[PDB]
């Protein structure tokens, strides 16, 4: 039967609730760390170590 | 808060009569020459003396007292005399006494002769042994009174022993020359059969009766529960004493000085009372907040004997974690208000374990920065800001 007959077929979905907190989690540090280092490179900046 | 400002530098006097008070730097004959510690200690006196006139005359008789003041008060505020009668709305100390003995009939005058008059708190320093033969507890409470803050009591005293036949009150009068106080014990015929043993208030429990001697019958000593005086008291309990009164009492303050007291000892038995009071909803929650920091303390003590897990980790994840994964925390829902406070307290007491090396473990500091990264509020009607300072804390 793969001459008179034929069945669609679906991606792998990841329904698991410990790699969805990780990815939801890793993806919000990641844009608010893009975030900050971006308004503190385009503005007036302080640093905890000299020259830094 | 009074009896560490009160033996750090001489004594608060309420109503001086005029130097009264001269081992302090500043007069106090005037509000605006007062120091500003000494401004938020008067008026942290003038209310507990104010319990403590309460303590003597009844609490309607009090509320009484002041409905007679506002009603002469209220009576004077509506003549137009210029002052022929406005000064009813002026209180002194003589006409709030004479209201107080026209209410009631009793005169608090010693009351006011000590703990208004004279600028002192005073200091106990108990310990007990029981005497087996005659069945009796043998109390030694003695006054530290040659500090200088201190002053001497003379009057009544109460303590509560809870024997295994219930909590009995007693009153002890200990004058100048007095040292050992005899007050009898009950029987033990509780240990005999396992009926439980009843509290303070109506109920009672089934306590562990195994850490207990086999002789005495008495459970634990509170030497004047009621905070009656303005006191600062050093009873000498055994350890398991200590374990029960965190366990089985029904006074937050009795817990929270039983608390205070299981830092000096380190024992195992105390590590397993300090980890019920934390598992145990039904206790006031500043008594879990201040077990986290005495059970940090017990556990820096008893490095190279601590079998498992750092402390209270397993707790958290027992209780403000995820049942499928243990590292990763619960969505913030803040709306219990007391697992709110112990989830906020509990890491800030967990960052002060340290291993043999002096060093905060990274198993904690790990947790700690998991506990920020996967920390999602989206979903509370509350706000996050204090315990994320709490995270930074």
């Amino acid at each position: 039967p793969h001459t008179y007959i034929k069945t669609p077929t679906y991606r792998e979905p990841v329904s698991d609730y410990q790699v969805l907190r990780e990815k939801a989690a890793s993806q919000r540090r990641d844009v608010e760390r893009a975030l900050t280092r971006f308004m503190a490179k385009t503005g007036e900046t302080q640093s905890l170590f000299k020259d830094d | 808060k009074i009896v560490a400002y009160e033996l750090k530098t001489g004594g608060v006097l309420l109503h001086p009569i005029f130097n009264p008070a001269s081992h302090l730097h500043f007069s106090i004959k005037h509000p605006h020459t007062l120091s500003w510690e000494y401004y938020s200690m008067f008026q942290c006196k003038a209310h507990l003396v104010m319990r403590l006139i309460e303590n003597r005359i009844s609490m309607e008789f009090m509320l009484q007292v002041f409905n007679k003041l506002l009603s002469l008060a209220s009576t004077a505020s509506s003549q137009k005399f210029q002052s022929h009668m406005w000064s009813q709305m002026l209180v002194s100390t003589s006409g709030f006494l004479k209201s107080i003995s026209n209410v009631s009939g009793k005169d608090i005058q010693p009351l006011i002769k000590q703990w208004v008059d004279q600028s002192g708190v005073v200091k106990f320093y108990g310990s007990f042994a029981f005497n087996r033969k005659r069945n009796v507890l043998e109390l030694e409470i003695k006054q530290d009174y040659t500090s200088p803050g201190t002053q001497k009591y003379v009057g009544p005293l109460k303590v509560t022993v809870q024997e295994l036949d219930g909590s009995f009150n007693h009153t002890l009068q200990i004058e100048e020359n007095s040292l050992k106080h005899d007050i009898p014990c009950h029987s033990k015929s509780r240990r005999n059969k396992k009926k439980k043993i009843p509290l303070m208030n109506g109920e009672e429990v089934d306590m562990d009766l195994s850490a207990m001697d086999a002789d005495s019958p008495l459970l634990w000593i509170r030497i004047d529960p009621d905070m009656s005086v303005l006191r600062k008291v050093e009873f000498e309990q055994a350890d398991f004493m200590w374990q029960y009164q965190l366990r089985y009492e029904r006074d937050v303050v009795a817990q929270q000085e039983s608390i205070l007291a299981l830092e000096k000892f380190p024992t195992p038995a105390s590590r397993l009372a300090l980890t019920d009071i934390l598992e145990q909803e039904q206790c006031f929650y500043r008594v879990r907040m201040s077990a986290c920091f005495c059970l940090a303390k017990i556990a820096n003590s008893m490095v190279s004997t601590w079998t498992g897990p750092p402390a209270m980790k397993s707790l958290f994840t027992r209780m403000f974690c995820c049942k499928s994964c243990p590292n990763i925390v619960k969505t913030n829902n803040f709306m219990s208000f007391q697992s709110y406070f112990l989830q906020k307290t509990m890491p800030v007491a967990m960052a002060l374990l340290r291993d043999v090396h002096n060093l905060c473990p990274k198993e904690v500091l790990t947790f700690i920065l998991d506990l920020i990264k996967y920390n999602d509020n989206r979903k509370n009607k509350f706000s996050d800001n204090y315990y994320r300072a709490e995270m930074i804390d």
